[PDB]
């Protein structure tokens, strides 16, 4: 299984963000999209899992074409989407969210459901908040538990955009564990963040973007030596 | 599961047009009465002299208006897109339509055929029309979903425009229709079975979208 | 300028909940005055001039609550405040897009409201409210409203008011506010306001009172308590 | 030139969250606010600008009783406020957003606000943004958007929470020597984020939270030299 996008474009009303951008997400490889401030990463995000109608483009996953699928068509099949906006349940509390994602993994059984909620409440240090709902919380917590039913729905592929926000420190150690037990368990990682510190700790490969040009795409080591991601993202 | 801010913001929407405009014109009558003319049943008729038709057609009205401003507080808040991002589809949100619509079609039962005998003796002192509103409930809890699929980018009133319009351009000819003939077994053009119908297919081509 | 955004938000969802409640309103009499009666176009362009004349201030409620509710959600007044503005928003700038937008209906209500449904008086040849100038109450009363009508006449100071003073339940929320639990009870808290403000005309002119104080009888205490 | 908060107690309906964390701003001055999740960052701010009422609490700006003052109160006495959650304009424009902030000060002129913004969308590097939507930007961008209309206001002390939330490195720099430049002009700022190694990088010092308890205090030198950081926050 491979998660491939081809040549990906779009023009926001003239202002054109995405020009020829292709990547690739291989069979559990944990992938980085690290770019500067408004170049269009959450838009390849929005084209790949199909929120909008791209300009032209494939995302072909090569056992499949879903080129024009819509949003859940390819996301029913395994590629997940987590959101950079605040998108938790405003009035559902953590337990319900995470058993509202897991209500609809039709393969258990409810007591097992229950156990991997009870899994990912003591995995992701936010199990006191049991009680507590979507709007009664703040952005660490709402970053925790969106990362938390998002991973528990467990696609084949996810695409997680900027899952650092606004997090202190160990738990970005907490989410690392997570991430990489789940590249060891068959899940290819795509990620864009600006921590950069603790974000090329854990990358195999990092496409980088640049206003819609893939100014570098190799080992997290060169990403950081090179000259020209030093001028254009680093400084 | 949705179907709590749905009946939240239907019951909410319902409040404020009960209140709108009957409220006044029951404080008209019983505001000025405590020195005027004191009786149970003057002040006590207002409710089905005012509001049987009203409330008869003001459910389908505060149906797809609350289901609007949930849905499209929905997506404004873009959490339907983590929904919809679980391998959901748009019909597990028009089930969810369907509840809050057959919660809205039995209150409509309610407020014609039970009540009939109320409404009939302190009003009078089409049956066609009568069975139109489970339709009628069921056209539009179909209908705002697909078009309120309006994201944090230009959401505006350039779909409620439509939902209201819509609501308009079938319920005036709906009256238009129920006018011609007359009462009971009175034959009118028998198309008031048929535009309801019609429009279904209006509230299918722009939901399934292949 | 945030005066010219938040003057553009409520102008255009008071247009929007303006057509809801004057369209729907229409629908109201057309059905059962069709049923009754035994050719649309002047029966609505007889319910449209004496409705968007009536209900406009009971759609402010609708539109500066509702509009502002959306605007409040994405915590933006809050930035407002912070930036450092005050309750001048409500004065100085909702009424800056609702004293034109009231003033349309101060203007209809002599210009083609009342003879506009006069059409409808002449239709009524063919077919099957104490609204007139300041010399009809003159002999009105002389030959009961001593100038009553002064409220129906001078009624955008009160209108204003009346949600001058329930705009403060919504730009000083307690954010845990989901808003469709709470706006709701905020537009019925000042729902008999303007009511229960007309209802009581007669409890002071029961005694004898000058109108210009007598018809403005809880609308001057109103933003009198209601500064915040 | 001097602030002091104090007594500073809020119980979320039952639940106490912040137990006396009594803080300190003066005039020239850069101070954080790091700590983990639900450590009463947030609700300090609240506490303090006026967006939560209290339990006890002394703001005094070296007289002031605004310490039961409001909202808008406090923001004229010279408080100045950044949310954690996303907090534009949408419908508006960046120009329309840093003008409409600078039409609230009545005292400049009409000229002199033009050359602030055009300033500002110089440091910022938001003049090919000057023509973008304010709803159309993208995270980190609308953050150095909000920053920026943090500063038009210009007041004497200004609060900072997660300024840093998904912005790129380059501009990371551009706003910190910004800030280094209103530190050097005479203004106070409380800052607070999860960036560690730019945020104890700028700030004179610092104050350590945990779970309502300010369980630290000093300069960033002793905050990494603290052991119990790593503890409980650092890692």
């Amino acid at each position: 299984a491979t998660l491939t996008a081809k040549n990906l474009a779009k023009a926001y009303k003239g202002r054109r963000v995405v020009e020829d951008v292709s990547l690739t997400v291989n069979s559990g490889e944990i992938v980085g999209l690290l770019g500067p401030n408004g170049a269009g990463k959450t838009t390849t995000f929005y084209m790949v899992v199909g929120i909008v109608p791209r300009d032209a483009g494939n995302i072909i996953i090569d056992d499949d074409d879903i080129s024009l699928l819509p949003l859940h068509a390819r996301a029913r099949r395994g590629i997940g989407y987590l959101p950079q906006e605040a998108s938790i349940f405003r009035r559902l509390s953590v337990y319900d969210n995470l058993m509202a994602v897991l209500q609809i993994r039709d393969d258990l059984s409810a007591e097992q459901r229950e156990d991997r909620a009870n899994e990912l409440m003591e995995e992701f240090h936010i199990e006191h908040l049991r009680d507590s709902m979507g709007q009664s919380l703040s952005g660490g917590e709402r970053r925790r538990v969106e990362i938390a039913r998002a991973l528990a729905a467990n696609p084949k592929f996810i695409l997680l955009d900027e899952p650092f926000a606004g997090v202190d420190p160990i738990s970005v150690i907490d989410i690392k564990r997570i991430i990489e037990h789940l590249r060891d368990s068959g899940l290819g990682v795509l990620i864009t963040d600006h921590n950069v510190r603790e974000t090329l700790a854990v990358c195999e490969r990092a496409y980088i973007v640049s206003q819609g040009h893939l100014i570098a795409h190799g080992t997290p080591t060169e990403i950081l030596q090179d000259e020209h991601v030093k001028r254009v993202y680093l400084g | 599961y949705l179907v709590r801010e749905t009946l939240k913001s239907q019951l909410a929407i319902l409040f404020i047009l009960l209140l709108i405009f009957f409220c006044q014109k029951l404080v008209r009558i019983l505001g000025a009465a405590v020195d005027g003319d004191i009786p149970a049943n003057l002040v006590l008729s207002l409710l089905g002299l005012g509001v049987p038709e009203m409330a008869q057609l003001i459910l389908p009205l505060s149906l797809f208006l609350g289901l609007l401003m949930t849905l499209g507080k929905l997506y404004t808040e873009s959490e339907i897109t983590v929904m919809h991002a679980c391998g959901l589809s748009k019909a597990v949100l028009v089930k969810a339509a369907m509840i809050l619509a057959v919660f809205t079609a039995i209150v409509a039962a309610v407020n014609v055929m039970w009540a009939g005998p109320w409404s009939s003796r302190h009003q009078d002192e089409e049956l066609n029309w009568r069975i139109t509103l489970v339709f009628t409930v069921f056209m539009m809890a179909l209908m705002v979903v697909p078009l309120s699929v309006v994201n944090p980018r230009q959401g505006r009133v350039l779909s409620m425009l439509p939902a209201m319009l819509l609501y308009l351009l079938f319920f005036l000819i709906q009256t238009s229709l129920k006018s011609n003939g007359g009462k009971g077994k009175l034959d009118p053009t028998l198309w008031m079975w048929t535009v309801n119908l019609i429009y279904l297919a209006l509230a299918i081509v722009l939901n399934l979208w292949d | 300028v945030l005066d010219r955004y938040i003057g553009k938000t409520i102008f255009t969802t008071i247009m929007m909940t303006l057509f809801m409640l004057v369209s729907l309103s229409g629908i109201i009499k057309f059905v059962d005055q069709l049923k009754k009666a035994g050719g649309a176009g002047m029966y609505t362009l007889l319910s449209v001039p004496k409705d968007v004349q009536i209900f406009f201030p009971m759609a402010a409620l609708l539109g500066a609550l509702l509009g502002l509710g959306m605007l409040a959600q994405r915590s933006e007044l809050v930035v407002m405040q912070a930036s450092g503005f005050t309750r001048m928003q409500v004065a100085l700038s909702v009424m800056k897009t609702a004293i034109p937008l009231v003033l349309l209906t101060m203007a209809i209500g002599e210009w083609v409201a009342p003879q506009g449904e006069q059409m409808a008086r002449n239709y009524r040849a063919q077919a099957m409210p104490d609204a007139l100038s300041i010399s009809g109450l003159h002999n009105y009363v002389k030959y009961r409203y001593q100038l009553n009508m002064w409220s129906k006449i001078f009624q955008p100071l009160s209108v204003a008011v009346m949600m001058l003073m329930a705009l403060s339940f919504i730009f000083g929320p307690l954010r845990s506010v989901p808003m469709g639990v709470r706006v709701v009870t905020g537009i019925s808290f000042g729902f008999v306001f303007y009511v229960l403000d007309q209802i009581f005309g007669p409890l002071t002119l029961v005694y004898g009172i000058p109108p210009i104080i007598g018809a403005l009888l809880p609308s001057a205490s109103f933003f009198l308590i209601s500064l915040w």
